[PDB]
């Protein structure tokens, strides 16, 4: 049981580590219909639907 | 009698005052598991199967 542990508290410690990088949003944006920003061209970043 | 699994509470004087089967139901072996009646909301790692 103490293996238990001692995996169960890296596997959520490193589940915590993906929510503190990427969730720094508290509101999800949709993708603007213009992928081209007045001469830039921002195909190949945003994904496309 | 059969030979199970049992917590016992003991007070200042040395009383029983509570006792949970260890083998009765999912929630009870959990109260063995932390050694606490009281239990937090969370998910909780138990014996394997
Ligand atoms: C920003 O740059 C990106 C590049 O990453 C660019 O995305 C791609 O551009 C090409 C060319 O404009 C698009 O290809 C077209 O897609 C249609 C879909 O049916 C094709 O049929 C077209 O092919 C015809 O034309 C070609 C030359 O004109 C011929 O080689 C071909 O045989 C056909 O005759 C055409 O190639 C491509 O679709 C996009 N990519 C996506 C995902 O849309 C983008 O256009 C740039 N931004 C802007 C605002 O232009
Ligand atoms: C544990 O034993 C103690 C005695 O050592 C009990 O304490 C007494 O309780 C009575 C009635 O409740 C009081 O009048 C006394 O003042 C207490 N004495 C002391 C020294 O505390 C205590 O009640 C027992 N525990 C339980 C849960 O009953």
């Amino acid at each position: 049981t103490q293996l238990n542990r001692a995996l169960s508290g890296i596997a959520a410690e490193q589940d915590r580590n993906t929510r503190e990088v990427f969730a720094q949003v508290k509101q999800m944006y949709k993708t603007p219909t213009l992928k081209y920003f007045g001469g830039f061209n921002f195909s190949q970043i945003l994904p496309d639907p | 009698l059969k030979p199970t699994t049992f917590m016992l509470k003991y007070d200042e004087n040395g009383t029983i005052t509570d006792a949970v089967d260890c083998s009765q139901n999912p929630l009870a072996e959990l109260k063995c598991s932390v050694k606490s009646f009281e239990i937090d909301k969370g998910i909780y790692q138990t014996s394997n199967f």
